RNA sequence: UUGACCUCAAAUCAGGUAGGAGUACCCGCUGAACUUAAGCAUAUCAAUAAGCGGAGGAAAAGAAACCAACCGGGAUUGC
RNA sequence: UGGUGAACUAUGCCUGAAUAGGGUGAAGCCAGAGGAAACUCUGGUGGAGGCUCGUAGCGGUUCUGACGUGCAAAUCGAUCGUCGAAUUUGGGUAUAGGGGCGAAAGACUAAUCGAACCAUCUAGUAGCUGGUUCCUGCCGAAGUUUCCCUCAGGAUAGCAG
RNA sequence: GAUGGGGAAGCUCCGUUUCAAAGGCCUGAUUUUAUGCAGGCCACCAUCGAAAGGGAAUCCGGUUAAGAUUCCGGAACCUGG
RNA sequence: CUUGUGACGGCCCGUGAAAAUCCACAGGAAGGAAUAGUUUUCAUGCCAGGUCGUACUGAUAACCGCAGCAGGUCUCCAAGG
RNA sequence: GUGAUUUCUGCCCAGUGCUCUGAAUGUCAAAGUGAAGAAAUUCAACCAAGCGCGGGUAAACGGCGGGAGUACUCUCUUAAGGUAGCCAAAUGCCUCGUCAUCUAAUUAGUGACGCGCAUGAAUGGAUUAACGAGAUUCCCACUGUCCCUAUCUAC
RNA sequence: UUUACUUAUUCAAUGAAGCGGAGCUGGAAUUCAUUUUCCACGUUCUAGCAUUCAAGGUCCCAUUCGGGGCUGAUCCGGGUU
RNA sequence: GUGGCCUAUCGAUCCUUUAGUCCCUCGGAAUUUGAGGCUAGAGGUGCCAGAAAAGUUACCACAGGGAUAACUGGCUUGUGG
């Protein structure tokens, strides 16, 4: 009974939500996220996972400060009014 | 081939010793000043059972000579020690059972136990139940003592090493048959995960050197060289002789 | 090379144990048979004469 | 006793700086096998892919412990 | 090559929990009797055992029953093994892929195991199988020679344009 | 599972009291006063880990379409000050 | 009958957690009364008790098995013959 | 490794392993030493462990033969030659072995026999109470398994 | 090949507490002139107790509430053993 | 008369080595060792136009094959009847 009766015993999560990415990939016993690598300082990325890099790279979010850097450069980082 | 069972034992994943119900390391009192210039008197408060150990332990209380407090040491109980007995530890201690005299100050034929190898490691030799060390001879110049060990070997150790006079309590245990796989289960359940033992000749050849074949047989000789490597040392390692002698 | 090993592992030993261990290891029979082979080496010359 | 020197510390001491992201191109380390040899082990793939460390608008290299053998040339880079 | 899994399951640890009613009647003890003494006998008491019949529970022997495009990628029915322990089990925790764990079947490691899964190298290689897209006109074969780890393949000569 | 350390080219690995100068505790004293200087005491030595282990203290009656040992009425208890 | 508990008895080469936390004792540091104090482990009296969860199912239809699947999934209460 | 108890575990160290505190130039690396050379280099001596020589070891892996004479003895071969036990056994080709028993009839079962293709002693041998969803034979009871089929209910 | 030496290196313990040398004070000791040495150098019927820079002695201070130094508890070398 | 009366009686590249020329080269210039070349032999591939090479799989896998076995059918009928 490795199929249907064994699927009834599944009610204990191995992963919960992660703090940096909100992914539900944070392993409870390992205390590590399997997608972004929290709590390591570097973010988990691999050159074989180029599509995953495309999924989580810069520009897939809000860019709350980086949207204005090109415009401030074009104006020359001016000050005043 | 796979990694065999005795090869897997050294990682210590499930092969660590079960130490939940143990009462502390049974060591001798440290050799500070009193034990090497005079003696010191302590008291046996209780004799208790140690989990996974065949011998009982003794809880001996001394006074700290430098601070107002009490020290509690765990000795291995000698056969004949009772609760409320005064235990004397030191160079000038009188020769009675339970006392912790150094080996330079006991005569020929003395039976001691919990013997230090070097002066100060707080007990190494003859600690299992019913075992003892006999003093075979002295050597004052180049101050050493010869001792007979429980294995029958004769060691030559320092005369400043200490030992508890008498034999370890709880002797004669292995004379009783266990009679039951349940009894062996409860015996090893508090020691470590090394039981039950599957024979390697009953395995598959991926799992052991002895495994495989259309009959259960070893194949090559079971005596293994000392220069063999891990994964090969399964059998009788470096056997000088085999068989039942008559 | 042999003398290093005796200093390494047989320094603390007495002659009763030494005789017991060489009798249990069977080298004493080899020494006996080597001296015996010397004895028939002399003895065959004596029988020839 | 007092005052130096040397060395080593402590401060939510005064002021600073490093980490992470990106990584097409750049500077290094580490490092395969599929494949080809009509098999295969040196070889090849390849001083490559994957992995790790570190920069900039370029980086690196760069003003000879050079090339030459000629009636000698003259930093580096690229075609 | 680099990562992800012990939510199933294997094993150890830590902390909890669960297990009707019967049968047999072990030590210890009490009374009576006998004996010269050792000690024996009889009647009770007591309630031992990896004992036994048998529920809940755990498992899965047979019908090679049902079903077999099923209720179900392993179930249903009857018959069964076991049922106070080497028992069953929750949660926490540890062991990760030539590695783990195994009362040992090459078993189990998320329906995947005589080496898991994911992505990349990778459009891996194939003397082997299958396919290969409009018309008309003209010419029109070979299965033979020699060499090859050659015998389902090539080179070379021949035949053809 | 950090730190002190020690490996590792490195991502990181070991170790958890270790070859560390590892800290805070009460009385107060002073009443330019702030909290130093009077003192004296103590050496564990991060932290995480149980909604079934340990653990301060609440019960009854009534009430809603849907909440209650939590609201209402009454009657208690514990902790800190 | 279910359950709680007490005093016992049997078993073991099995003798069947730890820490936070609270109390007591030994000790005698120090502070202390006579026109006055000393005591808040006695009684009464005063103030405050933050944050998050709290509905419902828990299974032949609320979970997992592609589903409103005869499967699987821990536990408490338990009337009469 | 073997697998409760009882009773035993015979012979063989030649081979393959394992192991010696033996004896010591046979094999004999790098470094080092010596000679020749102008040097690169060449040639020798010396030379650690391990091999090689000498022992031990079978509850180590394993093995347990032939020819004559009268079960016995002798002789060869080899390291030693199957001991105690057991058997057409789950191990026997021939084989449906031979004898007895069980039946009307038995390639099945059981008890014996043993030149046993190719049984055999911790590769464990023989025996064995109790136990077994283990394999096999016979007997009593019992029955639609069958002679030989018929009928009824629910879906 | 044997054999010193310790500071490199290595192992172990401790909250780095009693190391080494010399000296007292006793005992043995035979001294052949005066001491050569060697052992000691506060604890053993009893499941109590042992802590407040220590009492005492002594010397200062400015007496008072007390405070400090030496000794009690032998010197010397800072090599934790 | 350019081996055996005739028809069989044998071997590439790379590497090593020998003989000859004592000839050519070691590329800044020479001498001498050393090395590399040219011409002709030898050391050998017997699977003989010339890979350096043990098994097992009843746990097995892939690409194919009726070019190829284990059934029936078909031809034949030795053998059988
Ligand atoms: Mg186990
Ligand atoms: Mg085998
Ligand atoms: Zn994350």
């Amino acid at each position: 009974g490795k199929g249907t009766p064994s699927f009834g015993k599944r009610h204990n999560k191995s992963h919960t939500l992660c703090n940096r990415c909100g992914r539900r990939s944070f392993h409870v016993q390992k205390k590590t996220c399997s997608s972004c690598g929290y709590p390591a300082a570097k973010t988990r990325s691999y050159n074989w996972g180029a599509k995953a890099k495309r999924r989580h790279t810069t520009g897939t979010g809000r860019m709350r400060y980086l949207k204005h850097v090109s415009r401030r450069f074009k104006n020359g980082f001016q000050t005043g009014s | 081939g796979r990694v065999i069972r005795n090869q897997r034992k050294g990682a210590g994943s499930i092969f660590t010793s079960h130490t939940r119900l143990r009462q502390g390391a049974a060591k001798l009192r440290t050799l500070d000043y009193a034990e090497r210039h005079g003696y010191i008197r302590g008291i046996v408060k209780q004799i208790v059972h140690d989990s996974g150990r065949g011998a009982p332990l003794a809880k001996v209380v001394f006074r700290d000579p430098y601070k107002y407090r009490l020290r509690e040491e765990i000795f291995i109980a000698n056969e004949g020690v009772h609760t409320g007995q005064f235990i004397y530890a030191g160079k000038k201690a009188s020769l009675n059972v339970g006392n912790v005299l150094p080996l330079g100050s006991v005569p020929e034929g003395t039976i001691v136990s919990n013997v230090e190898e070097k002066p100060g490691d707080r007990g190494a030799l003859a600690r299992a139940s019913g075992n003892y060390v006999i003093i075979i001879g002295h050597n004052p110049d180049e101050n050493k003592t010869r001792v007979r060990l429980p294995s029958g070997a004769k060691k030559v150790i320092s005369s400043d090493a200490r030992g508890v006079i008498g034999v370890i309590a709880g002797g004669g245990r292995v004379d009783k048959p266990l009679l039951k796989a349940g009894r062996a289960f409860h015996k090893y359940r508090l020691k470590r995960n090394s039981w039950p033992k599957t024979r390697g000749v009953a395995m598959n050849p991926v799992d052991h050197p002895h495994g495989g074949g259309n009959h259960q047989h070893i194949g090559k000789a079971s005596t293994i060289s000392r220069g063999a490597v891990s994964g090969q040392k399964a059998g009788l390692i470096a056997a000088r002789r085999t068989g039942l002698l008559r | 090379g042999k003398l290093k090993k005796i200093q390494k592992k047989y320094a603390d030993q007495d002659e009763t144990e030494r005789l017991l261990r060489l009798e249990a290891l069977g080298t004493l029979k080899g020494i006996e048979k080597q001296q015996q082979r010397k004895k028939e080496e002399i003895m065959k010359r004596e029988v020839r004469e």
